[PDB]
């Protein structure tokens, strides 16, 4: 009996391949703010996925970047949940 | 047998590496509000019982060096790992201060077959950095 | 101010 | 006034880890879509899709390891890899 | 709005791409088993409600036409949408029969702003294919 | 026979 050794990682990414993070220099990173607050609100609720999804939904409709260069003005962000987990998890 | 078991002793680790400033070589920009985030995390992981270890300002060869010590520890008493990288990054790198380091380089060192006592366990790395230079213009709704 | 990583 | 990025609400189930080769058996398939079939069979009427492919990773993880004359390929193993940019939860059932 | 609404009219369409035979400039394999999976993913995703529409041998030219071709069908009566790739890849790549195409020219005409009528809606991609040439040695538990 | 893809 064995398991593949890059089995049971999880790796909660902010950003989707390829993009930018944005982070806000007052209030944090838009994820890690969000990710706290899911955090606090539901680890006693949810299996650790359905709450990054929460993060996800979070992070991609309260926040939108603001620049007076318009190349950087009123983008977006979706962070990416990359699970090898084999089982659920539950900080409870 | 579907859910991890959480219940040893201890909940694990959190590390936090907190890179907010860079040499003047990297040419990267100071990291403000990296701090709230450090401080949040600290906060959260507390409240669910992991043992905190916060980390600032380190290179890259201090994130190998300390990656592969706590790799070393003794885990066997431990549910699970969690370590948060905070730092600027490029697509599959993360940024000491001195320059770049592949993350696959960071999470080898708890692969199944060269951390045993976390084998089974959950390892979880969230990553707080740039993957690249692509800005999403996003769609009304 | 919003910055990128 | 509210948008959304436009790379949200995509599911990536891939079959195997970044880097790593997939394992496919000539007669009986792929190990990963062996076990996705087999595990939305079983319980798309139970969990949310994120379990479902969880338990997709552990059959894949626990109950095949690759045979082959060649040491370089032989008692090999695989895991896949879930990217989820979702952000709602997926049931099949109402 | 913790679930997707899948109580639409339609479950939503399922594209499954079955690669099978290769031409010879590419220099791979043929990919033995794969009709076997074809075969098992249209029975699951029929019994999931799914439209499943098989497409087998598509050079990749083809794929990316019926692609296209299917991000701009109405998609508004339509739950969800499922896409299965069965062939030879690389890391971010799959196969066509005659040659590698970009996963992300794929996926890209379901982006939020380039398929209206997906906008909010889960868009699965499910990938049978290499991501390069590492192997996983394992570790006995 | 197992095969890789």
């Amino acid at each position: 009996h064995k398991i593949p050794v890059e089995a049971d990682f999880l790796y909660a990414y902010s950003t989707a391949p390829g993009y930018y993070s944005w982070r806000n220099s007052k209030d944090g990173s838009w994820f890690i703010q969000s990710l706290c607050a899911m955090l606090k609100q539901y680890a006693d609720k949810l299996e650790f996925m359905h709450i990054l999804t929460r993060v996800n939904r979070k992070v991609a409709t309260e926040f939108e970047s603001f620049s007076f260069d318009a190349t950087f003005h009123a983008k977006k962000q979706i962070p990416c949940i990359v699970s090898m987990l084999t089982k659920e998890l539950y900080f409870y | 047998d579907n859910s991890y078991k959480m219940d040893y002793p201890e909940m694990g680790l959190c590390i936090i590496i907190n890179n907010k400033n860079f040499h003047k070589s990297t040419g990267m920009t100071s990291r403000s509000g990296t701090d709230v985030d450090a401080a949040n995390l600290r906060e959260t992981f507390r409240n669910l019982k992991y043992e905190v270890r916060n980390k600032n300002d380190l290179t890259r060869e201090e994130i190998v060096e300390l990656m592969r010590d706590v790799s070393k520890e003794d885990h066997s008493k431990r549910s699970s790992f969690v370590c948060v990288l905070l730092s600027h990054g490029e697509e599959g790198i993360i940024f000491g201060t001195n320059g770049p380091v592949d993350l696959k380089k960071i999470t080898n060192f708890f692969r199944g077959d060269r951390c045993r006592s976390l084998t089974g366990k959950p390892k979880l790395f969230i990553i707080q950095a740039c993957r690249g230079t692509e800005l999403d213009c996003g769609i009304e709704t | 101010v919003d910055r990128v990583d």
